[PDB]
């Protein structure tokens, strides 16, 4: 039972932007959640539906992590039932949320000077994203009546750049968020705790 | 769909597109202003031009869509601001000239040395020197020579840059369905959208002469205070019936009489209000100025200075290394970034100032929650009335006394109040009507009544009328006087500055009611009362979502600018000033000149 492969996502080299956001399954190894504890970085570590302490006595067949960067006062939407831009469009958590919620800041990687305009996040979407949905679409928003063909006077580019630099305020600096979920089937525990 | 939520997906567009834009223009704005080169003016310029063009371009995808079909209002006014012809209306010929004039008469500002008739190889420039000159010399002709060069050498030079940029604004503004240039600005505290607390641009027009003349009465027992005991510093010099002579008020302009309560103190033996030498002596570093003022915030409930802003705000003189534009700026880049660019010397005038600009930021960090287009101020006196309600209260000698100061054994007097109130009523009562006579001197320009020919004549005609100074030497329509000041060789309504004051004395009776306040007006030191920060948070969240009028009538009760407050701050004074003139002539005789 190797250790559960826990700092591939979270320090990854590169982070994906929302409106795509890399889902790693976990499986097969005895996942050590106490050392995810002791890391201070996480400025917002809060999980939901289950207590940390209790999660190395649990144990699950599936383990879905999402990472993903947003902006900083956007990692309120990374919750469950909340409401906004990145909820509604990028990434929405199911109201019955039962994992955990993590982010840190990113300015030293994510940010740099100029514009680092490398990450972006979906602005219009015709729906509200169904929980644990990914649009990838780079096709046009018709918000008139008229058909869009070319980025226009009513015709929206779905997806805007995010312009992280180090200058920008608390709000408008880059996170990286990292969401792990559980799910349990009927098949044997693939992620369990060091005790059993 | 509707054709308004096809404008609110039009404005979320907007907003998030254009954040990044506007801060790439502040943030070569703010290395422009910290750091002056070639290099940067031309990267300051770039970003702005490219700015403006997301205006142009944002602005005509915003006409077709109209404003009678929108019933949300606050999507109205995001739209209307947006669908604002600005300087589109004037053509290539027009909107280059008049950006090329702006720019030349803010830098002859910039760069306005006086060289001394003797050695002209030694230049004194308007920021370090010819202000210390102007504000605490005794000689009448040091001050005399600090005067006139300032407002000859380069005053003249913006004659006729001031009067092409007269014209060609006012081509923009009637275009831009506005009677002048003037108008342009009164519609700031236009309100035609809510009825009751509707107003139109005359209204002010209307209500400032109104409120002034509730304020003269005062004003004139100010004058007469200050003549007689600026008849002891410079005797032989200024009529006791006569007008003030120009260059020995407070500073360059007569726009302050702050630096004349040395020579006005009324109770010289208490403890000095003035607390400019108790800082330096107790080694107060620029630092600890913000530093005291971000706890007087705190200590109201409204957050602290972002690490942003300690980071990349400039707070002192950079050095001779590296120029700077030196004149106190609040700066609300966007993205949560929060800037005070001010060259903060040891003085309580700057340690209030400090207040002030912070108290924009204290307004900008709250508003931030609204759209871009809504993240401003109420009107342009809210904006300045916010900064002012805190060196209101920072300025009392029991804040002053809290914050070491003043003596921890201070005991208050009547003397003392007296000594306190003085020093504010030449700050505040005495800027009243030179700031009301410097804009209707320009509103009547940009109306034509005033003619080409008649300038600098009607200029100081009203100048000894409205607020009793006087020219020490006479002036041709060569000079150009009026636009030696900042704000009009910059171009900035200067309006704001007298709504800002009968503003800030309604804000501080209301605040004070929310604190449990005992005494007068004064003595008001809002510090440590949570409930007086967050009723003025409710107001500085709102921005330009709500109108003024009605944020203001949520604020303090009235739905306009009310003097009654202010007059009430300074009724001890107002009382002791006429006793103090009783053998003193109260008034001055518009017909004397120190050069008849
Ligand atoms: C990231 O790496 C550091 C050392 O390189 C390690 O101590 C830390 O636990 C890692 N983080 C995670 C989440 O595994
Ligand atoms: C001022 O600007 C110049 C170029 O415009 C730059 O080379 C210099 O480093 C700047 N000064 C500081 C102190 O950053
Ligand atoms: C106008 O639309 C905005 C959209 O965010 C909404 O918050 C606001 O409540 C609306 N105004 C009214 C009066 O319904
Ligand atoms: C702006 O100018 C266009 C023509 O260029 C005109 O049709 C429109 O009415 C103007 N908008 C306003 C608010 O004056
Ligand atoms: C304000 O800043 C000081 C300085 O570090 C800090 O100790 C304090 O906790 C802060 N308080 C608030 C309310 O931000
Ligand atoms: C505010 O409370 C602090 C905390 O004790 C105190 O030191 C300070 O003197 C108070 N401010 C005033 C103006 O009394
Ligand atoms: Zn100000």
């Amino acid at each position: 039972t190797n250790l559960c492969p826990f700092g591939e996502v979270f320090n990854a080299t590169r982070f994906a932007s929302v409106y795509a956001w890399n889902r790693r399954r976990i499986s097969n190894c005895v996942a050590d959640y106490s050392v995810l504890y002791n890391t201070t970085s996480f400025s917002t570590f809060k999980c939901y539906g289950v207590s940390p302490t209790k999660l190395n006595d649990l144990c699950f067949t599936n383990v879905y992590a999402d990472s993903f960067v947003v902006r900083g006062d956007e990692v309120r939407q990374i919750a469950p039932g909340q409401t906004g831009k990145i909820a509604d469009y990028n990434y929405k958590l199911p109201d019955d949320f039962m994992g955990c919620v993590i982010a840190w800041n990113s300015i030293s990687l994510d940010a740099k000077v100029g514009g680092n305009y490398n990450y972006y996040y979906r602005l219009f979407r015709k729906s509200v994203l169904k929980p644990f949905e990914r649009d990838i679409s780079t096709q046009l928003y018709q918000a008139g009546d008229k058909p869009c063909s070319v980025e226009g006077p009513d015709c929206y580019y779905p997806l805007q750049s995010y312009g992280f630099q180090s200058t920008n305020g608390v709000g408008y600096q880059p996170y990286r968020v990292v969401v792990l979920s559980f799910e349990l089937l009927n098949a044997p525990a693939t992620v369990c705790g060091p005790k059993k | 769909s509707t054709i308004e939520e096809q404008a609110k997906t039009f404005l979320d567009k907007f907003n998030h597109e254009a954040e990044d834009l506007f801060y790439q223009s502040s943030l070569a704005s703010w290395n422009y202003n910290t750091n002056i080169t070639e290099e940067n003016v031309q990267n300051m310029n770039n970003a702005g031009d490219k700015w403006s063009a997301f205006l142009k371009e944002q602005s005509t995808l915003a006409q077709m869509y109209p404003l009678q079909e929108i019933q949300n209002l606050t999507v109205k006014l995001q739209l209307q601001a947006l669908q604002q012809n600005g300087s589109s209306v004037l053509s290539e010929d027009k909107s280059k000239r008049l950006n090329t004039i702006l720019n030349t008469m803010s830098t002859i500002y910039s760069t306005g040395k006086v060289c001394n008739p003797d050695n002209p190889q030694e230049c004194l420039l308007l920021e370090p020197g010819l202000n210390e000159i102007m504000a605490n010399s005794l000689d009448y002709n040091e001050r005399l020579w600090a005067w006139e060069s300032w407002r000859s050498e380069v005053g003249k030079q913006l004659r006729p840059l001031y009067e092409e940029y007269v014209v060609l604004k006012n081509e923009m503004a009637r275009a831009n369905h506005y009677e002048d240039y003037g108008d342009y600005w009164r519609g700031d505290y236009e309100v035609n959208g809510v009825d009751g607390y509707d107003y139109s641009r005359g209204q002010l027009i209307e209500d400032v002469e109104h409120t002034f003349e509730e304020i003269k009465p005062l004003y004139e027992h100010l004058h007469a205070y200050v003549r007689a005991k600026l008849m002891n510093a410079y005797p032989s010099y200024i009529s006791p019936i006569g007008c003030l002579p120009a260059h020995l008020l407070g500073d360059m302009w007569g726009r302050f009489w702050t630096n004349l309560y040395s020579l006005t103190v009324p109770f010289g033996q208490k403890p000095n209000i003035d607390v400019t030498d108790a800082m330096v002596d107790q080694a107060w570093d620029a630092q600890r100025i913000f530093k005291e003022a971000e706890k007087f915030f705190v200590s109201v409930g409204l957050p602290n200075m972002t690490q942003g802003f300690w980071e990349n705000s400039m707070l002192t003189d950079p050095g001779n290394v590296q120029k700077a534009v030196c004149h106190p700026t609040a700066w609300d880049l966007g993205k949560g970034d929060f800037r005070i660019l001010m060259c903060t010397k040891v003085t309580m005038d700057d340690f209030l100032t400090a207040h002030h600009e912070m108290g924009h930021i204290q307004y900008d960090m709250a508003y931030a929650a609204q759209p871009f287009l809504l993240r401003n101020g109420a009107n342009e006196g809210f904006h300045e009335a916010v900064g002012e309600i805190m060196s209101l209260s920072a300025a009392t000698p029991k804040h002053l006394k809290s914050i070491g100061l003043l003596s921890p054994d201070f005991q208050e007097d009547n003397e003392t109040e007296i000594n306190f109130l003085l020093k504010q009523a030449l700050t505040i009562v005495g800027t009243l009507p030179f700031t009301y006579m410097l804009e209707k001197w320009r509103w009547m320009v940009f109306k034509g009544e005033i003619p080409k020919d008649q300038w600098m004549k009607k200029w100081w005609e009203m100048k000894r009328e409205i607020v009793g100074v006087v020219e020490p030497v006479p002036h041709d329509e060569t000079y150009c006087d009026p636009a030696s000041l900042f704000h009009v060789s910059n171009d900035y309504s200067f309006i704001r500055y007298y709504t800002r004051t009968l503003y800030q004395f309604q804000f501080q009776e209301a605040l004070c009611q929310a604190a449990k306040h005992e005494g007068p007006l004064h003595k008001c030191d809002i510090s440590n009362s949570t409930e007086a920060g967050q009723k003025l948070f409710n107001m500085l969240r709102l921005g330009k979502s709500e109108p003024w009028t009605l944020a203001l009538e949520n604020v303090v009760g009235a739905k306009n600018m009310n003097v009654r407050p202010l007059l009430n701050y300074f009724e001890p004074l107002f009382t002791w000033l006429k006793d103090q003139n009783k053998n003193s002539f109260v008034g001055w005789s518009t017909d004397w000149s120190p050069y008849a």
